[PDB]
């Protein structure tokens, strides 16, 4: 089960 | 520099790209995000995020 993403634009 | 996907990725948006866990990807440009990288792969550019890749400079 891959990583939570970032949120993007900081 | 390179770049190592580490996990699948289906992007979410227009400035984004996708990639499957493996790709070789050209990193590019770099606004010094800590989570994301702008790279090639597949004939486009796009973002992708830094916990489901690794770097190989």
């Amino acid at each position: 089960v891959p990583p939570p993403v970032p949120p993007r634009r900081r | 520099m390179e770049a190592i996907a580490k996990y699948d990725f289906k992007a979410t948006a227009d400035d984004e790209l996708s990639f499957k866990r493996g790709d070789i990807l050209k990193v590019l440009n770099e606004e010094c995000d800590q989570n994301w990288y702008k790279a090639e792969l597949n004939g486009k550019d796009g973002f992708i995020p830094k916990n489901y890749i690794e770097m190989k400079p």
